[PDB]
Order: structure tokens, then sequence, then C-alpha cells
């Protein structure tokens, strides 16, 4: 536990998790793309909505 | 200590034998060598070489 | 910086026969005067191996063929260059070749080895460049047009300097240097092997497995890769660098690895000397 480090008073948003990627990443594998998801059948053209 | 019934303990891998001079010629990249048994057989000494 | 190259002759794609090659070390384990099976991503014996040349002879029609296209990267690569030159300088890897997503370059500058993992904006003809002076009558490196920009990264290393002479050699290819590729658990695994050889056209028979070369933690989705040559440019072929170039002779080879179980010979020295394809 990092508590004493990692947070802040006003909330640490220094640290970022991915969320919504096509598929499941191998194993020691790292994707730090930040290309807009398609959850929809709509194409997006890199704005979100 | 060579010639001799003792224990050793090369780099981790610990085992119970004579230890004598090899004619073998390791590729500089190999460590262990192992027999059609899969026993280590032959062993590079960490510090002569 | 980004220059695409012109005045290629089209021709078809070669084809050739990849008899014993692409055999290497499957451990760091010594082993001698054994018979060892051991299952793991290998070329398949006499497989059927993409053929590609850098040439440039003149004539009232002639052949200017410099081929470094993308071509897949599906479960490992194995790369045989037959050259004389240094004409091949290296590669590149990745899924979509811009700074979308992270690349690999290895690549040589002619001085050091540079092996880097970064966002590289890749141009759609790279390639590296020496140029040779009459009056100095030695060649010189002078162009290097593998990437765009490089932004967002983790991995880079440079070799130690070194001379790597870039003399036009004319004849008989006298260097074959052989390369696996892997792309496991987020290592990129290289293996190598160089032979002296002595022939024309073709890729060379016989056997020669591959040693350990190095281990880089990589991490990174590979799918495509493309090789990255080096021309030449003297008083000759005059251009506006688009068009003004020659290929030195050189050819490469491109083939796909398999999960196949191979039956290896260890001589009394330790050394691979053949091999069996289950
Ligand atoms: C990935 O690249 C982002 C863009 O870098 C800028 O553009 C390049 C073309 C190049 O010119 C470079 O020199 C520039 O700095 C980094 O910057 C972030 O980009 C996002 C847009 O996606 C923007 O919202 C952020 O403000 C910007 N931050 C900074 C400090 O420039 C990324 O940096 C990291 O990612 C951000 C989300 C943020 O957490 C930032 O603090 C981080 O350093 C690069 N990501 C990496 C290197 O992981
Ligand atoms: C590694 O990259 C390849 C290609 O960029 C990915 O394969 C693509 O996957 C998407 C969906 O996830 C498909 O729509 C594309 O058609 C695929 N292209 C190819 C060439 O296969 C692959 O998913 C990536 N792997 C990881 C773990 O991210
Ligand atoms: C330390 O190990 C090296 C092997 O790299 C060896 O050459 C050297 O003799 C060793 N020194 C001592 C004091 O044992
Ligand atoms: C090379 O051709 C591509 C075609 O996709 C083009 O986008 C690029 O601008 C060209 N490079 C130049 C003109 O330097
Ligand atoms: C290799 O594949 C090509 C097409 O991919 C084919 O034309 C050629 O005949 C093949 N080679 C052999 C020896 O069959
Ligand atoms: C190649 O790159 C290295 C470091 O990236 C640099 O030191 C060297 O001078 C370069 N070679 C050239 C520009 O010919
Ligand atoms: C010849 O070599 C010298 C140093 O090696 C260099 O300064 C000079 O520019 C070269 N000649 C030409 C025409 O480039
Ligand atoms: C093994 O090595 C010895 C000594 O270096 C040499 O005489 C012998 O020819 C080698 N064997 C093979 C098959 O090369």
């Amino acid at each position: 536990n990092s508590n004493n480090l990692d947070s802040k008073v006003g909330g640490n948003y220094n640290y970022l998790y991915r969320l919504f990627r096509k598929s499941n990443l191998k194993p020691f594998e790292r994707d730090i793309s930040t290309e807009i998801y398609q959850a929809g059948s709509t194409p997006c053209n890199g704005v979100e909505g | 200590v060579k010639n001799k019934c003792v224990n050793f303990n090369f780099n981790g891998l610990t085992g119970t034998g004579v230890l004598t001079e090899s004619n073998k010629k390791f590729l500089p990249f190999q460590q262990f060598g192992r027999d059609i048994a899969d026993t280590t057989d032959a062993v590079r000494d960490p510090q002569t070489l | 910086q980004c220059v695409n190259l012109t005045t290629r002759t089209q021709l078809p794609p070669a084809y050739t026969n990849s008899f014993t090659r692409g055999v290497y070390y499957p451990d760091k384990v010594f082993r001698s005067s054994v018979l060892h099976s051991t299952q793991d991503l290998f070329l398949p014996f006499f497989s059927n191996v993409t053929w590609f040349h850098a040439i440039h002879v003149s004539g009232t029609n002639g052949t200017k063929r410099f081929d470094n296209p993308v071509l897949p990267f599906n479960d490992g690569v194995y790369f045989a260059s037959t050259e004389k030159s240094n004409i091949i300088r290296g590669w590149i890897f990745g899924t979509t070749l811009d700074s979308k997503t992270q690349s690999l370059l290895i690549v040589n500058n002619a001085t050091n080895v540079v092996i880097k993992v970064c966002e590289f904006q890749f141009c759609n003809d790279p390639f590296l460049g020496v140029y040779y002076h009459k009056n100095n009558k030695s060649w010189m490196e002078s162009e290097f047009r593998v990437y765009s920009s490089a932004n967002n990264c983790t991995f880079e290393y440079v070799s130690q300097p070194f001379l790597m002479d870039l003399e036009g050699k004319q004849g008989n290819f006298k260097n074959l240097r052989e390369f696996v590729f892997k792309n496991i658990d987020g290592y990129f695994k290289i293996y190598s092997k160089h032979t002296p050889i002595n022939l024309v056209r073709d890729l060379p028979q016989g056997f020669s497995a591959l040693e350990p070369l190095v281990d880089l933690p990589i991490g990174i989705n590979i799918t495509r890769f493309q090789t990255l040559l080096a021309l030449h440019r003297s008083y000759l072929t005059p251009g506006d660098s688009s068009s003004g170039w020659t290929a030195g002779a050189a050819a490469y080879y491109v083939g796909y690895l398999q999960p196949r179980t191979f039956l290896l010979k260890y001589n009394e020295n330790g050394t691979i000397t053949d091999a069996v394809d289950c």
C-alpha cells in the first residue's frame, strides 16, 4: 500500500489505467496507444462521443 | 575442490559429486552441460571460467 | 526527410528453397555426442522462402531492383542475407509503422548499432545511403531516411563505435548473415550466424547452427517488418535525390517459422552439425 505517497487531498489523477481495449493483452505486453475506442457500430473520427 | 567427492553449489545449482578438469569447450552463452539423461555433468566455474 | 524512390523496374516476386538453414540452439545448455529432440519455432526443411534482390544493371531496359517491402511477422522470421558491400542496414518491426503504435528499429548507422523501441513515424520508403567521392575515392555515409519523428518510448541502446567500411566491392557475394527473430512473452529473441561462402545468385546449401545473439526486453506487438537497405550515390547516376541513386548488389531471403519438432545432433565438440525435421 502506498496511500501515504500516491494519494492527494484533492485527488491524485497522475495514475491511469487502460479501459475499453479491443482484445486482451498478451503476456508481458505493453499498450500505450491513446486511440479512441469504438464501442458501438458508429465509427469514430478521433473524437469522443 | 577438485578430484574429491564434495557437495557443490554452482550458481544456485546444488549437487554432490567429484569435480575434474574438463576438455569440453563451452560456448560463451552456455553455463551448464547435461548428458542424455538430462543430468548436469559439466559446469563452468563462475569465477575461474 | 521522407523521400520515395523512383525509376524502379517491376518484376514478379522470386521464391527459392531453404534446404536445412534456420536451425538455432534451443537453449544455453552444452550437449556433446548426443541426439536431442526439441519442439520449438523452427524454419521447416526445404521451405518456400521469398527472395528479394538489390541490383542496378544498366542498359536500354536493364533492371533496377531495390526491394524493401513490408512483410508479415506471423510467428518468427528467418532472414538470410548474401552480400559483399554491407547493403542491408537493418530492420523495423511493428504493427502499424507510424506514430500510433510503438515500433522496434534495429539499424547500423555505419558507426554504431542502434536498437530503439520508440514511437516512430516511419517513411513510406525508408533507407540509408553512402556517397562516393571521385577526389577521395572513398565512400562516406550521408543519408538516413528511416523515420520522420521519434516519440513516446522506453528502449534505447547504442553500440560501441566502429568503422564498417562502405566500399562498393565487386564480384561474388563474400558474406552470408543469418538471423532468427522471435517475439515471445514480450521478448525479442535474436539468433545470429555468419558464414564466408562464395557463390553468385542463390542461397548456399548447407548446415550452420545459429547461436543466440540478444534477448531484448521489448514488450510490443509485432505483426509486420520492413528491411532497411543502403543505396549508393556518386558523380554518376545523376538525379534529384529520388532517382539519382544506384543499388549495390545484394540479396536477402525471408522465411517463416512454425512450431516443429527437430532432432539435432551434437558432436563431440558441442556443435549442432545436423538436424532432422520430424
Ligand atoms: C505520449 O505522447 C504524448 C504527446 O507528446 C507530445 O506530442 C509528441 C508528438 C511530441 O511532440 C512530444 O514531445 C510532446 O510532448 C505525451 O503528452 C501528453 O499527450 C496528451 C495527449 O494524448 C496530453 O493530453 C497531455 O497533456 C500530454 N502531456 C504532456 C506532459 O505532454 C504523453 O505523455 C504522458 O501521457 C499523458 C496522458 C500525461 O499523463 C503526461 O503527463 C504523460 O507524461 C505520452 N505518453 C507516454 C510517454 O506514456
Ligand atoms: C497486434 O496487432 C495486430 C494488427 O495490428 C492485431 O490484429 C488486429 O486485430 C483487430 C481486432 O483486435 C482486427 O480488427 C484486425 O483485423 C487485426 N489485424 C491483423 C493484421 O491481424 C492484434 O489484435 C494485436 N494484438 C494485440 C494483443 O493487441
Ligand atoms: C573474479 O571473477 C573474474 C571472472 O570474471 C575472474 O577473472 C577473477 O579472477 C575473479 N577474482 C577473484 C579474486 O577471484
Ligand atoms: C511517398 O508515398 C506516400 C504514398 O502513400 C505519400 O503519402 C508520401 O508523402 C510520399 N513521400 C514523399 C512524397 O516524400
Ligand atoms: C512458392 O510460393 C509461390 C507462391 O506463393 C509459388 O508460385 C511457388 O511455386 C512456390 N515454390 C515452390 C517451390 O513450389
Ligand atoms: C547513428 O546514430 C548514433 C546515435 O544514434 C550516432 O552517434 C551516429 O553518429 C549516427 N551515425 C551517423 C549519423 O552516420
Ligand atoms: C574527403 O574526405 C574528407 C575527410 O575524410 C572530407 O572532409 C571531404 O569532404 C571529403 N571529400 C568530399 C568531396 O566530400
Ligand atoms: C573437434 O575439435 C577438435 C579439436 O579442436 C578437432 O580436432 C576436431 O576436428 C573437431 N571435430 C569436428 C567434427 O569438427
